[PDB]
């Protein structure tokens, strides 16, 4: 697998999203601030701030088709941003109404609404209505039992999974009326409203990652145990067909995405993108995309003399610390698509907590 | 200071003032010393007339031992009646004082010394007599071992001189030996008193330094004071024996050893709270080593350049 380091940003980067033409991106920093880059040539350019909350940014997502991005923050709101005809973008408050910090945002896949996960025990699933010119909030709330970690929608726009710090990965009914066309019979179900419960899905760590496959008929997760469970539901009230836990040697993955009904990209603290493969007979471990799991006299410049003094004066010696052998020096925190079409993700982003933001082709 | 000074400095730098001060003001002055005595300096009558006065809780043992004989002979005309709490006192009259500068200053010296002066009698006493006991031996060879024997417990002198020190002396025919009945009470003052009185023995066993007293220790006490009077084997006191010999107190030294023997447990008591300022800086050079592994956990980034009171710059 190819890789190329995109940009390296000044400060930590838990979340990013790209527009569809992946021609600018958006970032967290670990500030109250968001960072909008654009292309410049081969490299990027910051081309403003967002800065409309008050504390740190947990997430951010950018809607492909509509072109508008939400913001969460441990200030507990969201603000939308929506492109105005002079290229500037104009904020809008999303009352979440959550009594804690926002932590996590996805938009559906229509783009119609978005999910906001919280430390509140609830997901504030965000709608609009043309009535009121307003962003309205819908808590989903009955099985939820801590801190919402992580989100993802199935390809059908109802179906909202959950990665919960109380070891759980739940799948619960997001459908809206007036928003939602009725859904489609499925293998977690029919009867479908609002807070109904799909799965209860157990963890033997917090489950940081959650992700449907491209079909919808599976849901992958992944645990601070340094596990990925795949699982394949059979029914409404009966017990799934498979559920598949892989058990990884290296520290937990923190994000997760199907590139092909068959096969999973996952990464995390083992600062390296993996690939999994398998089906509802078994599931393997199968590459790493970082060739760094391997662990793999002339003039000299005013800065390197400089830096050898100040490195003999503040630490043990002259000689500079040494790279991570990965191309992550530091947790990768978010893992996106980027290329091929839904079913047979072609190339993928990371960001992380080193601020580097990469692209891997598969 | 590698070194105790031997007399009371406040009194000394007081006495070279109004010895020669041309307007002396009126003073009321307690002063604390070392081995829980103290002084009191007053002008009670007028600010001509200066009172000075010792206040020591084994000075009735010491007047036993021929003190009041010494400090009469030492302060002569200047010895005055003991003020109410003290144990001896002496005026001195700021019109009445010799002739000279360095009379003037051997006397605020003088002064300043009665604390070592006090205490110096039962070290005179063992000098002298084992004068007699010297001259005698030296008549008759083989009756000294007797006179020894009975020296060691008819001219002993023991002082109870603070409450956990007892200091006791006696001369034979070559020899005034002193043991220090000696223990350290606060915690780690005995745990590091335990090393300074270790390499204090072992020190006298080095070449460089047997011109010294002999030194000996334990923690029983010495045969020859075992039944002395608040000597005890089990109460965690320690036994530092110093042999003086005729070379240690001949007459060009006899009072330097004096001053220097008394001084013996109050220069190892101060260099146990000054080693704690040694570790103290001994560990905080390396905390300040140990910064340089954390340093290296700091990622390289360049500073934005700034003037001394901390404000930005904008030039390169």
């Amino acid at each position: 697998a190819t890789s190329q380091v995109l940009h390296i940003l000044p400060k930590p980067s838990y979340e990013h999203a790209f527009n569809s033409q992946r021609t600018e991106f958006v970032t967290t920093t670990a500030t109250n601030q968001v960072e909008l880059y654009e292309q410049d040539g081969n490299g990027w350019k910051h081309a403003r701030t967002f800065s409309d909350h008050d504390k740190i940014v947990t997430c951010v997502d950018w809607a492909p088709k509509s072109n508008r991005i939400v913001t969460c923050s441990q200030d507990r709101n969201a603000y939308v941003y929506e492109k105005r005809p002079d290229g500037t973008w104009k904020q809008t408050l999303v009352l979440l109404r959550l009594n804690r910090a926002a932590t996590f945002v996805r938009w559906s896949p229509n783009e119609d609404k978005f999910a906001v996960g919280s430390g509140a025990r609830v997901i504030s699933v965000c709608y609009f209505e043309q009535e009121n010119d307003w962003w309205v909030s819908k808590h989903l709330k009955r099985p939820l039992r801590s801190t919402i970690l992580s989100l993802d929608w199935h390809p059908n726009n109802v179906l909202l999974a959950a990665g919960c710090a109380d070891r759980k990965a739940y799948v619960l009914s997001a459908y809206v009326r007036d928003v939602d066309a009725k859904p489609e019979a499925s293998v977690w179900g029919s009867r479908l409203p609002f807070n109904t419960v799909c799965a209860e899905y157990p963890s033997g760590g917090w489950v940081h990652a959650v992700g449907f496959s491209p079909s919808g008929n599976a849901l992958a997760y992944a645990g601070h145990d340094s596990s990925v469970t795949i699982a394949y539901p059979s029914a409404p009230e009966q017990p799934p067909r498979a559920l598949i836990t892989v058990k990884l040697s290296q520290l937990p993955l923190r994000s997760l995405l199907w590139a092909n009904e068959s096969a999973i990209v996952a990464a995390g603290y083992n600062y390296s993108p993996i690939l999994l493969q398998g089906n509802e007979s078994g599931w393997a471990h199968t590459r790493d995309l970082d060739a760094g799991t391997s662990k793999t006299e002339g003039p000299v410049s005013f800065t390197a003399l400089r830096s050898t003094f100040r490195n003999m004066d503040l630490k043990g010696s002259s000689q500079s610390i040494s790279s991570l052998p990965t191309v992550h020096q530091n947790m990768i925190a978010t893992l996106r698509p980027y290329a091929g079409t839904p079913g047979n993700i072609t190339a993928f982003t990371s960001s992380g907590t080193d601020g580097r933001v990469v692209l891997w082709t598969l | 200071m590698l070194s105790l000074d031997y007399n009371n400095i406040f009194i000394y730098e007081l006495l070279t003032e109004r010895f020669s001060s041309e307007n002396p003001s009126s003073i009321d002055q307690v002063v604390t010393d070392f081995d829980g005595v103290t002084f009191h300096i007053s002008t009670p009558e007028e600010k001509t007339k200066i009172l000075i006065s010792l206040s020591m809780k084994c000075y009735p043992e010491l007047v036993n031992y021929g003190t009041l004989d010494l400090l009469k002979q030492i302060y002569g005309a200047y010895v005055h009646e003991p003020e109410m709490g003290y144990n001896f006192s002496i005026l001195i009259d700021l019109q009445q004082l010799p002739a000279t500068d360095e009379e003037k200053e051997q006397l605020a010296m003088s002064i300043s010394m009665l604390k070592r002066n006090v205490l110096a009698a039962p070290f005179h006493r063992a000098f002298t007599k084992q004068a007699e006991l010297a001259d005698l031996a030296r008549k008759d060879p083989e009756n000294a071992p007797m006179l020894d024997k009975q020296a060691t417990s008819q001219e002993l002198m023991a002082i109870h001189y603070r409450d956990e020190e007892t200091i006791v002396l006696w001369p034979e025919h070559d020899r005034v030996t002193v043991v220090f009945s000696t223990k350290f009470r606060e915690e780690t003052d005995r745990i590091f008193g335990k090393v300074f009185l270790q390499e204090f023995v072992d020190a006298r066993r080095r070449p460089a330094i047997q011109t010294a007293p002999q030194v000996l220790f334990s923690y029983d006490p010495p045969l020859e004071i075992r039944d002395i009077q608040g000597i005890q084997k089990g109460d965690d006191f320690g036994f530092v024996t110093f042999v003086l010999f005729e070379r240690h107190f001949t007459p060009q030294n006899r009072e330097d050893c004096i001053s220097h023997i008394q001084v013996f447990r109050n220069t190892l008591h101060f260099h146990i709270k000054a080693s704690k300022a040694y570790m103290h800086q001994r560990m905080r050079k390396r905390v300040a080593d140990f910064q340089k592994v954390l340093n290296r956990a700091k990622p390289d980034v360049e500073l934005e350049r700034k003037t001394a009171t901390g404000r930005s710059f904008v030039r390169a």
